[PDB]
């Protein structure tokens, strides 16, 4: 695709050091600061159950495919204005590719 | 001896849809010429213009304000703290030769209302009736606030505009829009990532980021974050002051409350000094381009 595909082992330590603190990937996993990313891909924005999203994340309603997903991670607040995802973003394309490769396999 | 009573007069034979069409013209040009200042657009600088023409009001002797449309005269135009706004005027000029009947102040203020609404912000009630006043009632430079100061200054400064704790904390959130240009005021950088969309970003950034103090290329000091953002000393003063901190924290969790407080506070600012007759029309609430088909 547009975004290619990287190492999923390097994507595992990018998540553990930059995303685990607020997100959990496992099935039926607990929401903490941010939602449980299980089956995030193919699913619309703002639709994981039992989590209270900011109205911005729900009225954006995009279908998370690995392309708009990379446009999100590079600068979250520019993509979804008013989002409470307190993050600067991943500015390097391999870090994005390495991470989404892991996220697509871990979020299946 | 009393100050000046500026009685509001509706422009000769006009009403709602005449003003709605002035909205749609500024709104159409807002979306079509969105190349400006590296794709932020003209939106933020128009609200900054509706504030800088309104913030020249002093309650004691009711001088200045949005009424007279006194930005057009050199003295107010070339105010040091009024730098960069020229482009905001340049924008509104071709629309002022499309509607020569509307007053300069009535149009300047309308520019901010239409800027915020088009930027997906709250719908702000607007009133007409401002009349153009001559060159000698042009306010003298320095009335606008100074960025390099603290909590006590912003409180006492805003007392002049008849704004309280709740109101100044609501008015400052307009800083979620645009950026500070070093060529204009000696400060650089945005307050958030979404520059052209009106949200509660300003507060969420104020409390969730890690702020450090540093000097810039025009040797003024400012607060900067790792994510590449910035806050003025007058902006960071909103979380030093314990009374302002509670209101910042409140607007952070509930955007709707902020949206309602901002419209009340923004309208009041643009209506300051104006004394409306009770045969004047009830405030106009305009429909955005998204609701009006486009
Ligand atoms: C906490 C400080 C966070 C970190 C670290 C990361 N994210 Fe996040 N994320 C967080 C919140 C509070 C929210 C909800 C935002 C809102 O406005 O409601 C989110 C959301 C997401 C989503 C969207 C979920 C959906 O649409 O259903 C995704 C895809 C997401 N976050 C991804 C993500 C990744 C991969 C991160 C690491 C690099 C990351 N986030 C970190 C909070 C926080
Ligand atoms: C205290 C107080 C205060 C202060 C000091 C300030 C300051 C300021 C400055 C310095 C700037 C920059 C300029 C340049 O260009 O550089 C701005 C901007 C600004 N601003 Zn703000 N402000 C304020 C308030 C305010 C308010 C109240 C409002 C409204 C409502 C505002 C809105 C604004 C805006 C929107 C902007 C942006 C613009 C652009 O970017 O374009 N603002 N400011």
């Amino acid at each position: 695709t547009e975004f290619k595909a990287g190492s999923a082992k390097k994507g595992a330590t990018l998540f553990k050091t930059r995303c685990l603190q607020c997100h959990t990937v496992e099935k039926g996993g607990p929401h903490k600061v941010g939602p449980n990313l299980h089956g995030i891909f193919g699913r619309h924005s703002g639709q994981a159950e039992g989590y209270s999203y900011t109205d911005a994340n729900i009225k954006k309603n995009v279908l998370w495919d690995e392309n708009n997903m990379s446009e999100y991670l590079t600068n979250p607040k520019k993509y979804i204005p008013g989002t409470k995802m307190a993050i600067g973003g991943l500015k390097k394309e391999k870090d994005r590719n390495d991470l989404i490769t892991y996220l697509k396999k871990a979020c299946e | 001896t009393t100050p000046l009573v500026h009685v509001a007069s509706v422009e000769k034979g006009r009403s709602y849809e005449d003003f709605q069409k002035v909205y749609n013209a500024i709104a159409l040009k807002l979306r079509e010429d969105d190349e400006y200042d590296n794709y932020i657009g003209y939106g933020p600088v128009l609200v900054r213009l509706a504030w800088h023409t309104s913030g020249t009001w002093d309650k004691h002797d009711n001088t200045g304000g949005s009424y007279g449309g006194t930005y057009r005269f050199k003295k107010e135009f070339n105010d040091p703290s009024n730098a960069g706004l020229q482009n905001g005027f340049k924008f509104l000029e071709p629309i002022h030769k499309e509607f020569p009947w509307i007053s300069s102040g009535d149009l300047f203020s309308l520019g901010g209302v239409t800027a915020v609404q088009e930027m997906q912000g709250p719908k702000i009630p607007w009133r007409c009736g401002r009349v153009d006043t001559p060159e000698d009632t042009t306010p003298d430079n320095g009335r606008l606030p100074d960025a390099d100061k603290d909590a006590d200054y912003v409180r006492t400064f805003f007392q002049r505009l008849n704004m309280n704790d709740r109101e100044v904390v609501a008015l400052m959130g307009a800083h979620a829009l645009g950026k500070t240009h070093l060529k204009n005021s000696g400060y650089e950088g945005p307050w958030g990532a979404a520059n052209n969309v009106f949200t509660n970003e300003f507060y969420l950034n104020l409390l969730n980021e890690d702020w450090k103090l540093e000097k810039n290329d025009a040797n003024n000091e400012q607060w900067d974050s790792k994510s590449g953002y910035m806050m003025l000393p007058t902006d960071y003063s909103l979380i030093q002051d314990p009374k302002y901190l509670s209101i910042v924290k409140e607007y952070a969790n509930d955007q709707d409350k902020f949206f309602k407080d901002f419209s009340k506070a923004f309208e009041k600012l643009l209506e300051n000094g104006i004394t409306f007759p009770k045969d004047a029309p009830s405030p106009f609430i305009f429909k955005t381009l998204e609701e009006q088909g486009l």
